[PDB]
């Protein structure tokens, strides 16, 4: 129901630059197809060009100093029109270098495809938005939200369902207790032959290896306190 | 000092006897009939006095031997009262 | 759950994995003291300072506890 | 002053607790040779004060951490995040990178 | 076969039937060969089933 966009080179707007930035923060630099899937009407290579040429904060967009500018005239003299090598020598993007070289030596129609669109300035947007851009930001927030797998999401669901299942299981017992028939709570079943129930025994009980001092009366005081707590939970209910 | 030539012999003989008892038991519990050609070779008094005679029984070769034997998972209680001390002495990273 | 025997067994099983860990020793001493079981904690502080004698905080813990009960001969 | 060791923080904690014990004070031994056990005759009071002291101190430290959690959860002026745990991770990165260089 | 001899073991040599005989559990008789074959078929079916 969208007709297919076969050629996806366009003009970079503001929306796509900002979604590319908030996608590179989460997805990282070397996954480009997963970045460019987040914003339609652009390609994984054109996302890579828009990062490495324009949106990168390491890139040097300032005015040229006088030593920089004389260095540019000399390097453009020595290396004839090898602009990637020159731009590597200046730590500046190559499009900046070419346009500033044109400004030194000086002293698009409609219906054309612009090849240099990734290196050029963005277009700010009309005031409300377009509808497809509303859809783009909605699905982009939806894909930047999730940090879980299938197993973990199913675990969230299973914990909630077991919780509500226990609540219903206690509800019926409280109703039958009001009626006067005391159904004891059934236990979960063991999945294997030596699966351990944890109210029968202290399961790996380690005694504290007695010393020189005497602990009879403190034992009696603890035993009194615990017996009284269990009786109070039986009568009054915590 | 180095340990004397007699204690080396006493220790070697006692521990050799122990290792041979363990090896004979491990080769005698095996199901291989061929292992018992590699082994290298009672009365006890149950009270103040009773004089019993401990005999072994001759078992069926087809029925399983060591009928209590089975593969189980066991935890062991790690129990000590030897406290032993740990005898130590007194932004860049 | 006001069940002190299971808490003691759990702290002992916790010490068997890692005896080098000081906040576990301090919680188990405090968990004895807050329920007013002073002799259990005396046995425990003994076992702590005799296990790790080069640790300063354990001796000072046992000195605080014997000061707070006013036992000056024991602190000396 | 920087980071402090454990042998020094131990002494400062001991001295603060004794200072507390002095202001709180402002406001035998029997060996049974049958078993070998020592019964020390301690008063019931000063045990209750020790227990209530430890309980009140743990509650005080607990409430201080609880209030620090909310006052560190209000301030959003660090960085952009997507959940409650990313905010703590990004504040950790700010604390390391501000101190380092 | 002639290139590699496999050279039997002439010591201890526990044999099977000579040690299955010393038990009280085995006994001994003579029967026709075809009866022994049919009994072995019944026994070997019963074991695997």
């Amino acid at each position: 129901p969208p007709v297919p966009i076969y050629v996806k080179g366009g003009v970079w707007t503001n929306v796509e630059d900002q979604i590319l930035k908030a996608a590179v923060q989460k997805y990282g630099t070397h996954q480009w197809s997963k970045v460019a899937s987040l914003l339609q009407k652009k390609t994984a290579r054109q996302s890579e060009l828009r990062w490495n040429e324009y949106l990168n904060p390491k890139l040097n967009f300032t005015e040229f100093s006088k030593e920089e500018d004389a260095q540019l005239l000399d390097l453009a003299r020595e290396l004839p029109n090898q602009w990637r090598t020159i731009a590597d020598m200046m730590a500046r993007p190559a499009q900046v270098c070419v346009e500033r070289y044109n400004r030194l030596l000086e002293s698009l129609k409609a219906g054309d495809i612009n090849p240099n669109a990734e290196t050029q300035m963005a277009r700010p947007d009309n005031g409300d938005l377009e509808d497809e851009e509303k859809e783009m930001l909605a699905e982009a927030r939806a894909r930047l939200l999730n940090t879980q797998g299938k197993k973990a999401t199913r675990k969230i669901r299973e914990r909630m369902l077991e919780e509500s299942k226990r609540i219903a299981e206690l509800q019926k017992r409280r109703e039958l207790k009001q009626a006067g028939i005391n159904v004891a709570i059934k236990k979960p079943k063991k999945k294997y032959g030596t699966d351990i129930d944890y109210n029968e025994d202290i399961v790996y009980e380690q005694a504290p290896m007695p010393g020189i001092y005497d602990t009879s009366t403190e034992d009696r005081q603890i035993k009194k306190k615990f017996e009284q707590f269990e009786r109070k939970v039986n009568r009054k209910g915590l | 000092p180095l340990p004397t030539k007699a204690e080396i012999q006493e220790c070697t003989a006692r521990t050799k006897s122990y290792i041979q008892r363990l090896v004979n038991a491990k080769l005698a519990n095996s199901n291989n009939r061929a292992s018992s050609r590699y082994v290298t070779e009672a009365n006890l008094l149950l009270n103040n006095s009773h004089h019993i005679e401990v005999v072994s029984k001759q078992m069926d070769p087809l029925l399983p031997r060591f009928v209590g034997k089975k593969a189980r998972k066991v935890v062991a209680p790690t129990e000590n009262d030897e406290v032993v001390p740990v005898l130590h002495m007194d932004n860049e990273w | 759950q006001h069940d002190m025997r299971r808490a003691r067994s759990i702290f002992e099983r916790a010490l068997l994995v890692d005896s080098s860990f000081i906040p576990l020793w301090i919680r188990y001493i405090d968990a004895e003291l807050k329920v007013k079981c002073i002799n259990h904690a005396r046995n425990l502080m003994n076992r702590a300072i005799s296990t790790l004698p080069r640790v300063d905080k354990l001796w000072y813990k046992y000195l605080i506890v014997e000061e707070s009960l006013n036992n000056v001969e024991i602190v000396r | 002053r920087g980071g402090i060791s454990y042998d020094q923080l131990a002494k400062l904690s001991y001295e603060k607790t004794l200072r507390n014990l002095a202001t709180q004070t402002q406001n035998k031994v029997q060996k049974d040779t049958k078993t070998g056990k020592i019964t020390i005759a301690d008063d019931d009071k000063l045990v209750n004060k020790l227990a209530v002291s430890l309980q009140s101190e743990s509650k005080k430290r607990y409430e201080a951490r609880k209030r620090q959690m909310q006052n560190a959860k209000t301030l959003y002026g660090v960085e952009s995040f997507i959940n409650d745990k990313n905010k703590q991770f990004n504040e950790k990165l700010s604390r390391e990178s501000k101190g380092s260089e | 076969n002639e290139l590699h001899p496999t050279l039997p073991t002439n010591h201890n040599k526990t044999k099977l039937l000579k040690s299955l005989k010393n038990t009280k559990y085995f006994q001994q008789t003579t029967i026709d060969w075809v009866e022994a074959g049919l009994q072995l078929c019944r026994q070997g079916h019963n074991m695997l089933n």
